[PDB]
């Protein structure tokens, strides 16, 4: 526990930086009203990637205001620019009449319905194409439909970089997740019974509370997966019920085919945002498991070196423990003629 | 360039007895080695008499290139090429 | 030992804020690591009170 | 293993410092010299590929052997899996896979486009193979920043540098 | 680089083969040992184009042994890097000597002295990686280096890239 | 420190050769070297030097009623099954019965449970492996004869369509190498395929 | 070989483009020397250096270790160095097999353990 302690104490030297990093960027961003979710999970941020969740997030809603800090060159293209166009383009209004950010993040947060969804009045292709069409200046759009799928994947994009669903999907994956394996061709013709890999050919939903008991088959689970042979997966036996429940939240109340637009167009980019959520999830978990088995093979290594190096010397009898025995030591090697 | 066409081949139409002597033992030697024998063998089993028996039915899928002194040559297949 | 260990810690002279989070955040990582431990104490020893 | 049309190179006395290889100094050694010649002899140019080029052209090859083995009755991890060895359908897989994740023109009629562009261009004539080959491939957007990669093109000043990269930007698929 | 090349493969048969499909056997027999492998002369051969239409002439009978000899000329497709040339990648490792990225099938390591300064390796990082303020490098990062030196093998190529110039590291 | 640790059998026997319990106990296949023979029992020795004996009952199958000596000799190294271990005197008992060194083949302890292994999965597999054994590889027939021909039964009905009636053709037959088909012109537009069953063959391309 | 950086006096060093470094004279083992990495471990030598050697260990791993570190080499007599197919057959060193599944390689047998 000890060597726990020292360990614990570089991880938290090493991510102190980190979080002083974070704040300091904060604070060049300046914000006339302190952002409330940015409070609420700098205050409950423990792990780096929690600190990196913070970042995505401050970068994505304040991308011109960073983008402006880091000019306050280079070409490099800026992933957020398409973003900040349509903040500038007139079609941001209809991304802000499908839900309040404000509003989206205090239901979050809460867990149940505080405010209801006001479904706009006409429907996302009616506002598209009449603001297309009374703002063909401004509109960068060519078609209807590519504004739609820009607001879309806007909205997805909005939706991914929430705090506090990559937070629940995270405990989620944490607290219920199971391990899945699957095989290459390298894979399906490498794994011969008499290979150590054999073991996990063919598990599944693999408990991932039940491996840190037994970090050797996670590790060697990795090692086939780094020779090309396995693949690792982790899913969630109730994924749909997360998935059901923050729609329920997101989702309007309206009957309309209006709302059933609205409601069809969130949903979308709902599902769109979990897709892009997933695999940053899936690695997180991933490298903690490994970080946990790793801690334990390293304490199983140090107990077993431990033992195998705690012996007295020989005590002749009629001495007290401690003394140096004369020793006379005879051997032939091998033995053959 | 170096090849001589069909048309234009000027050598003697005949199998000199070296082309048949190292024809009959490079024959032997692929047969020895296992390789397909184009005829129907009765009894025999020496690889030398296989490749004879082949000679004479001409059934040799080999290809003689005389060499002309100033370094051109002409391709003759041993099915076409006339043996005493 | 502890040279090595914090040759890469540029920072190690820590605040005291930030020596009470670091403080505050190793029991937590504790607790986290050690909930068989603590939780078969408390059950075993439930007569004493605050233990953990 | 395999040996170049070029052969002979026998030992002589006068060392050369155009030997070494060197893509800064356009110095790409005799068995990729400018001037090649076919298994007829004749005069040959050296053939430089760009990634698009590149890809077409294995994209193309690899169908056509999987159409003729199957009697002549698209996916890029079949298409790998039709080659055989295993070290071979590795490479095949990591070169498919550098190739679509840096495939700067995925249709046809857009890399002929491109190619008729940086050959027919009369600024173009002089330019190396191996030059249009790395502006074609690294999708280079400044001039500046083109003649810090591409150290050659910085004594080739009689380029219309900036209107050939952005008329590539715009054949260049956003 | 990619290029195109007329080659040249001698190629041996045995005479348990001399039988009618002698030339597709043949093709195939090229193929398989040619696609995929790796020349430090030539660099990298990827593909054999018209694979299937390959003129293999006339075999030449070795006197002593029986065998025939072929001579196969063909065209093929030939990637190789060049001193001095800058390139795209993907990381494929992280390391404290330095990192492995993967410029198709060939694998160049970057050592932490052809690294600009600002990029500190960051083990606690998940994944570990060479990061700076504004710049963050990983496993599958796409990152632009130039080969700066090629190591020949008997079958393999090794190279070493470097980031430390201008219009290199992250993209 | 504690007091000095003296090892044991399980110890002893690892250190002395170089094989752990757990590779070499009951229920094991080894390849064992013949180092005598006689009537009631044979003395093997293993890769480890560990002397072996096998009581007269299983060298030979229970069926056979021949001699240890005629089918076994020295210098004869034979599969053999593990049966006990003396781990003290590194004596171990050996069986040839084909019903350990044959059957025994998932000798791994691996928890099969389908909640946790995909068994579906592995046997799918099974199958695909044991069909590509099953897949092998035929090449024609060749035969010379001024009446045989390389033809189909199509092909050979056309040849013989130009020629009058009563020629005959002769051509290989579906039913195996050691069968020939004949095709005889019955009459115009009419042939017969009469199958012929080859005995004695001495090579497959001969007659 | 060891693949990590040296500083060593321009005074030593030559331009010399090739390498081809040859290991005799040196240590105890040479190449394909079937060698005992520890307790537990045993490997093949599959490349020499002239500071370590390259094991490859019956698992399909690739190792590093200093000669000393090595036990020592498994001098296994033919009594001891046997073979047995699956069909039972016997088969010595040098001989060639062929996989019976899997990729179905072929090669000649260079050393046999367990």
């Amino acid at each position: 526990d000890l060597w726990r302690i020292v360990q614990l104490d570089l991880d938290y030297h090493s991510i102190h930086d980190k979080k002083a990093a974070l704040s300091s960027i904060y604070k060049q961003l300046d914000l006339d009203v302190v952002d409330p979710t940015y409070e609420e999970f700098f205050g409950s941020a423990r792990t780096l990637s929690e600190l990196q969740d913070i970042d995505d997030y401050l970068t994505f809603n304040y991308s011109s205001q960073v983008k402006n800090l880091t000019a306050v060159m280079k070409r490099k293209y800026s992933k957020y620019a398409i973003y900040d166009r349509i903040r500038q383009d007139a079609i941001y209004p209809v991304v802000q009449s499908i839900a309040n950010i404000s509003q989206m993040r205090e239901n979050l947060a809460q867990s149940k319905r505080l405010h209801q969804v006001e479904d706009p009045i006409e429907s996302p292709m009616d506002m598209i194409a009449d603001i297309m069409s009374t703002e063909k200046d401004k509109t960068t759009f060519i078609s209807s439909e590519k504004a739609y799928q820009a607001v879309k994947q806007f909205f997805s994009e909005q939706l991914s970089y929430e705090p506090f669903i990559r937070k629940t999907i995270r405990t989620a994956f944490q607290s219920f997740g199971v391990i899945n394996i699957e095989l290459t061709e390298r894979g399906k013709l490498q794994i011969e019974p008499e290979s150590p890999y054999f073991d996990f050919k063919y598990a599944k939903n693999r408990p991932i509370s039940a491996l840190t008991a037994t970090p050797d088959l996670y590790l060697r689970m990795i090692q086939a997966e780094n020779d090309g042979l396995v693949n690792i997966k982790v899913e969630l036996p109730m994924l749909s019920t997360v998935v059901d429940h923050f729609y329920n939240i997101l989702k309007s109340d309206g009957t309309s085919e209006i709302s059933e637009k609205w409601n069809a167009l969130r949903n979308d980019a709902w599902k769109q945002s979990l897709d892009k959520l997933i695999p940053l999830v899936q690695l997180n978990v991933k490298e903690s498991i490994r970080r946990d088995c790793e801690r334990v093979l390293y304490f199983q290594v140090k107990n077993s070196f431990t033992k195998k190096i705690d012996q007295a010397p020989y005590q002749p009898p009629t001495y007290a423990k401690g003394t140096i025995p004369r020793v006379l030591t005879l051997s032939f090697g091998e033995g053959n003629r | 360039e170096l090849a001589i066409l069909k048309e234009e081949r000027t050598t003697t139409p005949y199998l000199t007895k070296y082309e048949r002597a190292r024809i009959l033992g490079t024959r032997a030697l692929q047969i020895s080695m296992n390789a397909p024998v184009l005829v129907d063998i009765e009894g025999e089993t020496d690889p030398l008499q296989i490749a004879m028996k082949e000679l004479s039915q001409r059934k040799i899928p080999l290809v003689i290139r005389r060499y002309l002194p100033d370094g051109s040559y002409e391709d003759w297949g041993c099915d076409e090429l006339i043996v005493d | 030992r502890f040279q090595a260990y914090r040759k890469s810690i540029k920072n190690y002279k820590l605040s005291d804020v930030d020596y009470s989070n670091e403080r505050d955040w190793i029991v937590e990582q504790l607790k986290l690591e050690k909930r068989d431990f603590l939780q078969h104490l408390t059950q075993a020893h439930s007569s004493v009170a605050h233990l953990e | 293993v395999s040996t170049s049309t070029v052969g002979a190179r026998r030992r002589r006395a006068k060392q050369q410092v155009d030997d070494e290889e060197n893509a800064t100094l356009l110095r790409l050694g005799p068995e990729f010299a400018l001037k090649q010649y076919d298994h007829d002899g004749n005069e040959h140019d050296l053939i430089a590929l760009s990634l698009s080029e590149s890809r077409l052209l294995i994209r193309e090859a690899l169908k056509a052997r999987s159409r003729a083995r199957n009697g002549g009755v698209i996916d890029d991890d079949e298409l790998a899996k039709v080659t055989s060895g295993a070290v071979a359908n590795g490479v095949v897989k990591k070169t498919l896979d550098y190739l679509n994740t840096f495939a700067r023109f995925k249709d046809e009629e857009t890399c002929t486009a491109v190619d008729q562009l940086l050959h027919n261009s009369s600024d173009c004539s002089v330019l190396h193979p191996f030059e249009i080959a790395q502006l074609s491939s690294l999708g280079c957007e400044d001039v500046d920043e083109a003649i810090t990669l591409i150290p050659s093109l910085a004594a080739k000043k009689e380029v219309n540098l900036q209107r050939i990269l952005d008329e590539l930007n715009r054949l260049e698929d956003p | 680089m990619f290029f195109l090349k007329d080659l040249s493969l001698i190629l041996t048969l045995h005479p348990s083969y001399f039988g009618p499909q002698m030339n597709q056997y043949l093709r195939e027999k090229l193929l398989t040992d040619v696609e995929g492998t790796c020349t430090g002369q030539f660099g990298y051969i990827v593909t054999v184009l018209d694979g299937m239409n390959i003129d293999v002439g006339k075999g030449r009978i070795i006197p002593g042994s029986g065998s025939a000899e072929f001579e196969v000329k063909y065209r093929a497709v030939v990637w190789k890097p060049f001193k001095g040339e800058v390139v795209d990648a993907i990381v494929s490792n992280v390391s404290p000597i330095g990192f492995f990225a993967d410029v198709g099938p060939l694998n160049v390591f970057v050592s932490t002295r052809l690294i600009p300064d600002n990029l500190v390796y960051n083990p606690s990082n998940s994944p570990p990686a060479y990061m700076s303020n504004d710049e963050l490098i990983t496993k599958g990062s796409k990152v632009r280096l130039k080969v700066v030196g090629t190591r020949t093998d008997v079958n393999e190529i090794y190279a070493i890239g470097s980031i430390k110039e201008d219009f290199l590291g992250a993209i | 420190r504690r007091d000095f640790h003296i090892l044991n059998e399980a110890e002893i026997f690892q250190l002395l050769t170089r094989e752990t319990v757990d590779s070499f106990r009951k229920g094991m296949v080894i390849p064992v070297y013949v180092r005598k023979v006689e009537s009631s029992y044979m003395s093997v020795s293993t890769q480890s030097l560990i002397a072996g004996n096998i009581q007269r009952q299983d060298i030979l199958e229970p069926n056979d009623r021949r001699d240890p000596r005629e089918v076994y000799s020295v210098g004869q190294t034979v599969r053999a099954c593990i049966l006990d271990v003396d781990y003290y005197n590194f004596k171990c008992q050996l069986s040839l019965l084909r019903q350990f060194t044959e059957n025994q083949v998932a000798g791994l302890n691996v928890n099969r449970n389908p909640k946790f292994w995909d068994i579906e999965s592995e046997n799918r597999d099974r199958q695909e492996e044991i069909d590509k054994q099953r897949e092998e590889s035929r090449e024609s027939r060749v035969i010379k004869h001024p009446f045989f021909h390389n033809m189909k039964s199509k092909e050979a009905e056309d040849y013989l369509a130009a020629r009058p009636v009563g020629d005959v053709v002769i051509r290989p037959s579906s039913k195996g190498s050691n069968h020939i088909t004949i095709s005889w012109k019955v009459a115009p537009q009419l042939y017969q395929h009469i199958d012929v069953l080859e005995e004695n063959k001495d090579d497959a391309n001969a007659i | 070989q060891t693949k990590r950086t040296v500083i060593v006096f321009s005074n030593y060093l030559i331009k010399s483009t090739d390498s081809t470094v040859s290991i005799n004279e040196s240590g105890r083992f040479e190449l394909h020397d079937l060698v005992q990495v520890n307790s537990d471990l045993v490997g093949i030598v599959i490349r020499a250096q002239k500071d370590s050697f390259d094991v490859l260990c019956s698992d399909g791993k690739l190792l590093s270790l200093p000669p000393v570190s090595i036990y020592s080499k498994l001098n296994l007599n033919p009594n001891q160095q046997i073979a047995i197919d699956s069909n039972g057959v016997e088969v010595k060193v040098g001989d060639t097999v062929r996989e019976f599944t899997g990729e179905r390689r072929q090669g000649t047998i260079l050393h046999v353990y367990r």
